[PDB]
């Protein structure tokens, strides 16, 4: 089922994993390994940077703004091969899963990551250029989308939806997940409640991501990648050619799967788009009896009339990019 | 081994906030290199109509 | 291409080759072979390239396709 | 006679030329679903009069 | 809204400035707005954009970055004798996400246990790899090759004819990928 | 909150069976009122009586119901049926999937194969 | 004269059409490949060496692409539309000066005849628009209706302030006043604005509200196939270097330098061609800058901003005028 | 009908019935099938899962085909009249082929006689050659070798042809079609079609193309149709005048045509046939036709015989010709005068 | 589609739209985009690259470059 | 400012004098242009 959540925020894959992921953890009662947890928050602050950057300049693309788009797609078009490089995909990794991550990152990656770490404040800030001052910018987005901070939690707004209108909440700073309660970084927050704020928000989480990402490069602990424990991970090919009780469990983690406590539970992670959560119910047996997914651009879309009856035609569109869906997690 | 970061670590990046304020596009200077191109303009202008109307007083 | 590239490329080629690099590949590129297919295809290497455009391919039949 | 006479013929054939060879250089297959208006997929009311 | 214990220090914003108290001077504010003096920057770093290499690669000639671990077209591979390494133990059949694999076995003519079936629906696959990762021999591979597009549907419908026909074709890319990428397995 | 649609109901329990009989024919009424104004929306190129037969023969397959817990979910898809087919959300091949335009016998069923 | 009066008006005609229609071809790869580079791209560089016969190649697909006649939409014209702007957006060539009265008519009144041809050729996106009887198209034609309501007074109320200076009216007298000083000098405010404008007016980017692909999905184009979208396309292009021309005309000199009547010939038409040219590329430049404006605020802009401080300048200029003596003769002269 | 379908050269079919993933267990090939009827005999056979080799002449033109049926159902094979090997490549594995291939007027690589004459010589013989079960030749409506009209006439010698070297032939012949993309209800509904050198007064019984279709079908499950000879023909019959009256009274537009006398038109007509590429409507023949008038040759089955009972042209104009009505009248109910 | 002048031509990218790839098995799910209309060149992958979205774009030229138009004509 | 210095980001460089014209025409000579180190 884990390929399932590479495909709802299809921008977003690495961090659709991590929550079935961490959902699943749960309710096997495990504790994943060191190097895996700073691999899931380096993969997964990699994966903010490529949907802030589809999010946002698709949003500037509707507004009418043609080039930060393409500027901002040869960035993430140079993250795709860290996901190309540590899973063999460019979008639909699988590579975050129940126990850690797949395989470990190839010996050259982290040197790669730093190198392109050392450049990337500057694409920033040269679409911090274009729009950030800009009078047509300001003026398509200020006042537009307006959502108040009481309306926003009565609306089930999470993310940066809710942080535009002024309310200190991150998920990862409420809930620490992985390595974030290993980390500093700063929590943007709006105060009028719009386009402009969000806007602002957002293009602050690009500069907020790419500091996590530095402190993980230099956190990164040696040790296993999966948790030590062969019923529940795949072990190694050399170990299953070699031994035993290592093919037995190969064999039976391919074909039966893990059996996972019977319980059920909700477990949320602040995705790129907002609160993502999983309500997860098991069997106990290795089919989970009830997986359903808590996707934020649903609960975005539903108050779409709310904030933009009244507005002009332009105004929908502007509401549309600011509001950040991707409809494979909307419809699932 | 595996791919583990360099004794030291890594030297840290870029990443506040850098729009520096460039000298070129400073409302005072442009507002003041545009009168001068718009106050000599207005100069060669009147030297031009007042030698044309002299070039019409000739042709008539 | 630049102008400094294309007229350096271009003297190294000839004439002839630059128009005919202009008919497939449209750049102007110069390299070293490194070897060639079973199929007649030739390979190229030049590092001192824009990054991923160290190796190319010159295709050996003119329908060519990857 | 004058240019501007001229000018008007020339550019009222050149709307013509383009005009007849698509007219008679084309495919030309009308059907119902071809034949209806744009509304993103779906068909809806009928309102723009 | 906010945490509930004491109030965040400063969370009340500050009172909202007057119209004379913006510390602009008019020339400034003026002269900005006039000369439209924001958007002439961003008319700027255009211009230097216009003056940067491109970043464009010439597809086919030049083909864009894939590593070992990279994920294509199926295809079954041999020992150094010529022997099929598929011994239809149908690992891959149960583990697949998008029940794309179709398998039927017997014992082979002298004794052996060999597929006598082996299919893959290539328009039902999902590419996720998992597969390879669940064989015990290396029979099943997915190939760096990604350019194998089709005029129809059944020339996607891989029947064991073609995937050794893959493997017979890609085996020296195939070893090198595993070479490559076997040590982090 | 968010405006409801142009048909949209509140969703509400029948009092009791005077009342569910009452709402029955409101629904009836109204989708027999509105059955001109399908065939145009839909092009329907059949006439209007066989529009109207089938929401009759929709009804009926509901007649023999005793019990108020089940027309009240009865009366919950009619209400979003109509309103999806009014508002013109649905399209023609959904209208025309509504109009159908088993073996009569043992015998006829066994010679042809199970039907 | 020396040779017929018919074929002397025939090869001049084709000296202004047919370079102008090849000019038009390469604005459209010229703005696909300055818009790449400003993008980090390339553009067209496979269709001819290049990219050079890239134009050609959709020009040529598009008359060889089947035509549509909606069932909703009025079919005459649905036609009429395309062919009535196509048709009045060429004429503004026609008054054009490539040197010293060398132009197709030497009219006494050609600034007046390019405001007439140019709100003429407007009136058939309005047209082709509704005729469609699409949605999309329909809210498309009502944008264009309110964008000529927008730019057209502010180019009469721009172009009135240069006839205050040149007297004339006449496009190639307005080009020899400007041998005194070139008319972006003494009336800078008035080009920016008669810049701004003639974007607004082309319908290009940071003002595409008629056919804006964000917003509508083609606009009063979107119901257009095949050569009647073509039609629109070469209107526009062709309104965009019309423009340029007259930018260039009015502010910039026009032809003025910055066998041997061959030789002085060539060089006024390489110096308008060289500052239409950069004009060209600042409406390429313009469109890869900024966001699209909002059709209220576009009619916003023009009316209580460009307009309120265009009558102050028509007030301003001439008691300029007046009190340093500079009133130019209305004569013929230049 | 049945479970099993025994063939005239003995072989059983055991079918399993419903959609395109079932077993229809024939295999055939439709020569023809690009034009108007072949479509709806394609999708007819192919949507119960039956194998279908369609032979094509221009790749683009065939592609609509290919929905109709399942993966491997619908087989392309490009083949020309005068390439037997490709005629013989594309019925040998088959236990029905239809022969649909037909054309108004003369081509100049094809005369009515070549087209009609040789291409089913071709056709018919390779039936024989490899011992096809089921042959459904469709001729057309007055067909006779002794008929002066070069449609009627070359259709007629087909005819006999056909049963002279397969005599199990199953002849079929429709009268003038109505449909979606008729050359019937869509002409009458258009522009172009304003000359004329009877006062379309011609008469005729028309009939639904999809209730050939569906004769054609049954054709194949009713092995005792073989040899036999088929006029599919309408409820009512009509002039062309009271065709394009229904045309008028439901797309609102009140169509008008240019009549010219026949030693003038004809002439004409042959000229612009050969000196324009596409269909024209307009040749010597099909003027010689317009002149001409429907005779149901009695001795010959019905749609009855079918247990078919055919539906008035009436019933489908509103859904045929609505495309045409103009936006002022279009969102109108049915004509049903 | 319908609305689609000719020439036209559609390709076919993904496993979803080849033969309904992951979601085959699905209730609301169209088993691939050629039970819907007429198909001209299958990409195969979930995701194809990039590349071989370019590659299937490239048969389709050749497909184009091979057409025979004015020459089939005048076979008929 | 909160700017790095373009001699540690690890892009292809400009050398001489378009080092020079490079410097003398931009908005921040310390800002990169993306292109990564073939070595
Ligand atoms: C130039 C001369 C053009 C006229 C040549 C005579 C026509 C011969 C072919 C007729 C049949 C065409 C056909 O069936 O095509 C099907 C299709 C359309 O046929 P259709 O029959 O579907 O069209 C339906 C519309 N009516 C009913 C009006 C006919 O044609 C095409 O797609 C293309 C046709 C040919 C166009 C070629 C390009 C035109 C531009 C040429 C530029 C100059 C070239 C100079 C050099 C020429 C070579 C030396
Ligand atoms: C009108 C011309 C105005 C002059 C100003 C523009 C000059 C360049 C435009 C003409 C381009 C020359 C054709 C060409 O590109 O050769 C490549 C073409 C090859 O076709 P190609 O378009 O596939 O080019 C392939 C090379 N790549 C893919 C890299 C772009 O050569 C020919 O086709 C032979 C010449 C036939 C056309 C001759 C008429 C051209 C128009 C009149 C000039
Ligand atoms: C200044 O002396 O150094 C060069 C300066 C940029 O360098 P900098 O050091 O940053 O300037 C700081 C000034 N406080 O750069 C400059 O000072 C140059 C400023 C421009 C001076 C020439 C102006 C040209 C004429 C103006 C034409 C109209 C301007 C407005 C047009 C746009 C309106 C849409
Ligand atoms: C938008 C459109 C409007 C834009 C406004 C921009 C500025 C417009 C105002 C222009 C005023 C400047 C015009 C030039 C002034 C001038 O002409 O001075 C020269 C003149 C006498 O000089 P003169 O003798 O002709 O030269 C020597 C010839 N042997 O001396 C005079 O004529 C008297 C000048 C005194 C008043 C000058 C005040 C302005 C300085
Ligand atoms: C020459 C060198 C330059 C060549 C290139 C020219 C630039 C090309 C850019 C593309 C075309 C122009 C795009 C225009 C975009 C500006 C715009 O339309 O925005 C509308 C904006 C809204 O203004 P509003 O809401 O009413 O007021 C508060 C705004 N925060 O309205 C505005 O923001 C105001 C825009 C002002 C434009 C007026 C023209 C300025 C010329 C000087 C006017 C002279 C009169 C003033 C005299 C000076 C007084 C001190
Ligand atoms: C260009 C090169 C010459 C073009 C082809 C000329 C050769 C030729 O055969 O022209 C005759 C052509 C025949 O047209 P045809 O298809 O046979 O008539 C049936 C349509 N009703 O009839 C024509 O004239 C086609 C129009 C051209
Ligand atoms: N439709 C009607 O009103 C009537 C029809 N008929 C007969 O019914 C049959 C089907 O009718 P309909 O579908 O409407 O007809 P169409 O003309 O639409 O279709 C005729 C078919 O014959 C093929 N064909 C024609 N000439 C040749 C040739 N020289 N070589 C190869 N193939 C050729 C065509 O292929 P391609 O498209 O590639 O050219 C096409 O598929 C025809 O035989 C027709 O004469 C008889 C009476 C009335
Ligand atoms: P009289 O005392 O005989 O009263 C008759 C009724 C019917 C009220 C019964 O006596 C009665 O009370 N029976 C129980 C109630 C009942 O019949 N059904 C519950 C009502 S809901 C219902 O029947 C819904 C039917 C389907 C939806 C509506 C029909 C239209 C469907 C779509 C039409 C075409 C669209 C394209
Ligand atoms: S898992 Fe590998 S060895 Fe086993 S049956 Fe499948 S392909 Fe053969
Ligand atoms: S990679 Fe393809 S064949 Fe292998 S398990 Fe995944 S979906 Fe099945």
């Amino acid at each position: 089922a884990l390929p399932y959540f590479d495909r709802l925020d299809y921008v977003s894959m690495m961090t659709n994993e991590q929550v079935f992921s961490l959902a699943v953890e749960k309710l096997l009662n495990i504790e994943i390994p060191p190097r895996a947890k700073f691999i899931r928050t380096m993969f997964g602050e990699i994966t903010r940077i490529l949907n802030h950057l589809m999010s946002v300049l698709s949003h500037a693309m509707d507004v009418g703004a043609l080039t930060p788009f393409l500027w901002g797609f040869e960035e993430r078009e140079k993250l795709m091969e860290f996901y190309e490089r540590v899973s063999g995909a460019r979008l639909h990794a699988a590579y975050v899963r129940p126990g850690g991550v797949h395989q470990d990152i190839p010996v050259g990656l982290l040197d790669d990551i730093y190198q392109w770490a050392t450049q990337f404040g500057d694409r920033i800030d040269e679409t911090e250029e274009m729009l950030t001052d800009n009078r047509i910018w300001i003026n398509r987005l200020k006042g537009v989308g307006v959502v108040s901070a009481a309306d926003a939690l009565n609306l089930s707004f999470t993310g940066v939806m809710l942080r535009g209108s002024g309310v200190p909440w991150d998920v990862r700073k409420s809930s620490p997940y992985d390595a974030y309660d290993q980390v500093e970084f700063d929590v943007p927050v709006g105060i009028n409640g719009d386009c402009y704020d969000r806007y602002l928000c957002r293009m602050e989480e690009f500069r907020q991501s790419l500091r996590i990402i530095h402190q993980c490069l230099n956190k990164m602990p040696a040790g296993p990648v999966r948790y030590e424990d062969y019923k529940i991970t795949p072990p190694p090919r050399a170990a299953m050619k070699e031994n035993m009780e290592a093919l037995i469990h190969h064999f039976l983690l391919f074909t039966k799967g893990y059996a996972v406590p019977p319980g059920d539970t909700y477990t949320a992670i602040e995705a790129p788009k907002g609160e993502m959560g999983v309500y997860v119910v098991s069997d106990g047996s290795e089919r989970p009896y009830r997986v359903h997914i808590r996707a934020p651009g649903f609960a975005h879309l539903s108050g779409f009339d709310h904030i933009t009856r009244g507005h002009l035609l332009a105004d929908a569109v502007a509401v549309i990019g600011t509001m950040d869906l991707v409809f494979g997690e909307v419809d699932r | 081994p595996q791919d583990m970061p360099p004794p030291g670590g890594y030297e840290a990046v870029q990443y506040k906030r850098n729009l520096p304020s460039r000298g070129l596009f400073r409302p005072r200077p442009l507002l003041a290199g545009a009168a001068v191109l718009m106050l000599y303009g207005w100069y060669k202008l009147v030297k031009g109509i007042r030698e044309q109307n002299e070039l019409a007083r000739e042709k008539m | 291409s630049y102008p400094t590239r294309t007229l350096a490329n271009l003297r190294k080629i000839g004439l002839k080759e630059y128009f005919r690099q202009l008919l497939y590949i449209g750049d102007t590129k110069y390299g070293e072979l490194v070897g060639v297919d079973k199929f007649g295809n030739k390979f190229y290497e030049n590092k001192e390239e824009l990054p991923l455009r160290t190796r190319w391919v010159d295709y050996a039949k003119h329908d060519y396709d990857a | 006679m004058s240019a501007m006479s001229i000018y008007i013929i020339f550019v009222s054939i050149i709307a013509i030329l383009f005009l007849a060879i698509d007219l008679i250089f084309a495919p030309h297959n009308p059907y119902k679903e071809k034949l209806s208006a744009f509304e993103c997929g779906f068909h809806s009311f009928s309102q723009s009069r | 809204a906010t945490p509930a214990g004491p109030p965040p220090k400063n969370f009340r914003l500050p009172p909202p400035k007057n119209w004379d108290e913006e510390s602009e001077s008019t020339i400034d504010k003026v002269g900005k707005y006039f000369l439209m003096t924001e958007m002439l920057r961003g008319m700027y770093v255009l211009l230097e954009q216009f003056f940067r290499p491109p970043y464009t690669i010439y597809y086919p000639f030049e083909k864009g970055p894939i590593s070992p671990r990279f994920r294509g077209e199926h295809a079954l591979r041999r020992y150094p004798s010529g022997e099929e390494r598929c011994i239809a133990c149908k690992l891959c059949e149960a583990v697949c996400p998008a029940q794309a694999i179709t398998i039927e076995a017997e014992e082979r003519a002298d004794g052996s246990r060999r597929t006598t079936r082996y299919d893959i629906d290539m328009t039902k696959c999902i590419y996720c790899g998992f597969c390879q990762e669940s064989c015990p021999v290396d029979a099943i591979v997915e190939s760096p090759n990604a350019e194998y597009a089709t005029e129809t549907r059944e020339e996607l419908l891989y029947n064991k004819e073609k995937l050794l026909a893959n493997g017979d074709k890609w085996e020296p890319e195939l070893a090198a990928a595993i070479r490559a990428d076997a040590p982090y397995r | 909150a968010v405006q409801p649609t142009k048909f949209a109901v509140t969703v509400r329990q029948s009092r009791n069976w005077a009342d569910a009989k009452q709402r029955v024919i409101a629904a009836y009424r109204a989708w027999i009122r509105a059955a001109p104004e399908i065939q145009t929306m839909y092009s329907i190129p059949f006439p209007v009586s066989h529009i109207r037969t089938r929401i009759r023969q929709e009804f009926e397959r509901h007649r023999y119901v005793n019990k108020l817990n089940v027309v009240d979910v009865l009366l919950q898809q009619s209400n979003a049926d109509f309103q999806e087919t009014m508002n013109f959300w649905r399209q023609q091949s959904h209208v025309m999937a509504f109009f159908k335009e088993l073996p009569s016998n043992f015998i006829t069923g066994f010679l042809e194969g199970r039907n | 004269m020396s040779y017929s009066q018919t074929i002397n008006s025939l090869v001049e005609v084709v000296l202004v059409l047919v370079p102008s229609l090849v000019g038009i071809a390469y604005v459209t790869v010229g703005e696909r490949k300055t818009m790449g580079s400003m993008q980090r791209r390339l553009g067209p560089n496979a269709v001819g060496i290049y990219g050079l016969l890239q134009a050609f190649a959709d020009a040529l697909k598009l008359l060889l692409k089947e035509y549509v006649g909606p069932t909703q939409a009025n079919l005459v014209l649905f036609f009429l539309g395309p062919v009535i702007t196509l048709i009045f957006s060429l004429l503004g060539y026609a008054v054009i000066p490539y040197g010293p009265g060398l132009a197709v008519n030497d009219l006494s009144t050609g600034i007046l005849y390019m405001l007439a041809v140019s709100s003429l050729a407007t009136y058939g996106i309005l047209l082709a628009g509704w005729s469609a009887n699409s949605k999309y198209a329909f809210l498309g034609s009502l944008r264009s209706t309110a964008q000529l309501i927008s730019y057209e007074l502010v180019l009469s109320s721009s172009i009135l302030l240069v006839i205050m200076l040149s007297g004339s009216l006449s496009l190639t007298v307005i080009v020899e006043s400007q041998r005194a000083i070139w008319y972006i000098l003494p009336l800078l405010p008035v080009f920016i604005i008669f810049f701004i404008g003639s974007v607004a007016e082309t319908n290009r980017a940071p003002f595409d509200l008629a056919e804006a692909e964000s917003e509508l999905v083609s606009g009063f184009m979107t119901e257009h196939a095949a050569v009647i979208f073509v039609f629109f396309f070469l209107a526009e292009y062709g309104s965009i270097v019309l423009m340029c021309i007259l930018t260039s005309i009015l502010f910039l000199g026009g032809y003025l330098l910055i066998n041997a009547p061959t030789v002085e010939g060539s060089f006024y038409g390489l110096s308008l061609g060289v500052k239409t040219s950069i004009l060209i590329f600042v409406f390429i430049w313009t469109r890869a800058s900024f966001p699209r404006i909002r059709f209220d605020q576009l009619m916003s802009f023009c009316w209580t901003v460009l307009l309120p401080i265009l009558f102050a300048l028509i007030v301003l200029v001439p008691c300029i005028l007046y009190s340093f003596n500079i009133f130019p003769v209305n004569i013929s002269l230049l | 009908i049945s479970d099993i379908h025994i063939t005239r050269t003995g072989k059983p079919l055991i079918r399993i019935q419903g959609g395109r993933s079932s077993l229809g267990e024939h295999t055939a090939t439709v020569f023809g099938a690009t034009g108007q009827l072949g479509r709806y005999i394609v999708n007819r056979l192919a949507r119960q899962g039956c194998t279908v080799i369609v032979p094509y002449r221009e790749e683009m033109a065939k592609r609509h085909l290919k929905v109709s049926g399942d993966l491997g159902r619908v087989i392309f094979m490009e083949f020309d009249l005068r390439n037997t090997q490709s005629i013989e490549e594309s019925v040998r594995h088959s236990d029905v082929v239809y022969n649909l291939i037909g054309r108004d007027y003369p081509t100049k690589n094809f005369s009515l006689a070549d087209v009609h004459i040789e291409g089913t010589e071709r056709i018919v013989e390779a039936v024989a050659k490899y011992d096809v079960d089921r042959f459904i030749q469709v001729s057309t409506y007055n067909a006779n070798p002794d008929s002066t009209c070069e449609f009627f006439r070359t259709k007629g010698i087909a005819e006999k042809v056909a049963r002279h070297v397969f005599p199990e032939t199953t002849i079929v012949r429709p009268a003038p079609m109505f449909g979606f993309e008729d050359r019937l209800l869509l002409k009458l509904a258009s522009v172009t079609n304003l000359f004329t050198s009877n006062h379309m007064r011609e008469k005729f019984w028309p009939v639904h193309v999809n209730e050939v279709g569906e004769a054609l079908e049954r054709m194949l499950y009713d092995d005792s149709t073989a040899g036999q000879t088929f006029e599919l023909y309408g409820p009512r019959q009509y002039s062309m005048a009271q065709i394009a009256e229904l045309v008028d009274r439901e797309i609102y537009k009140k169509r008008r045509h240019i009549n010219l006398p026949k030693p003038i038109l004809q002439p004409l007509a042959e000229l612009i046939n050969r000196v324009l590429w596409w269909d024209t409507g307009l040749s010597r023949d099909q003027v010689e036709r317009e002149f001409h008038d429907q005779v149901i040759d009695p001795t010959a089955k019905t749609f009855k015989d079918l247990g078919m009972e055919p539906t008035d042209i009436s019933k489908w104009t509103y859904h045929y010709l609505l495309p045409y009505r103009p936006s002022t009248y279009y969102d109108l109910p049915p004509s049903t005068e | 589609y319908d609305q689609m002048p000719d020439p036209r031509w559609v390709i076919s990218m993904g496993s979803c739209a080849n033969g309904g790839g992951y979601y085959h098995y699905s209730y609301s799910v169209v088993r691939g985009c050629d039970r819907i209309v007429p198909v001209d060149v299958y990409v195969p992958g979930c995701p194809p690259t990039s590349e071989a979205l370019m590659y299937g774009i490239f048969q389709l030229q050749r497909k184009m470059r091979n057409t025979k138009i004015t020459r089939m004509w005048y076979r008929k | 400012s909160n700017a790095v210095s373009i001699t540690k980001k690890y892009t292809v460089q400009s050398t001489g004098i378009w080092e020079r014209i490079r410097r003398a025409l931009v908005i921040d000579p310390n800002r990169s242009n993306g292109v990564p180190l073939n070595p």
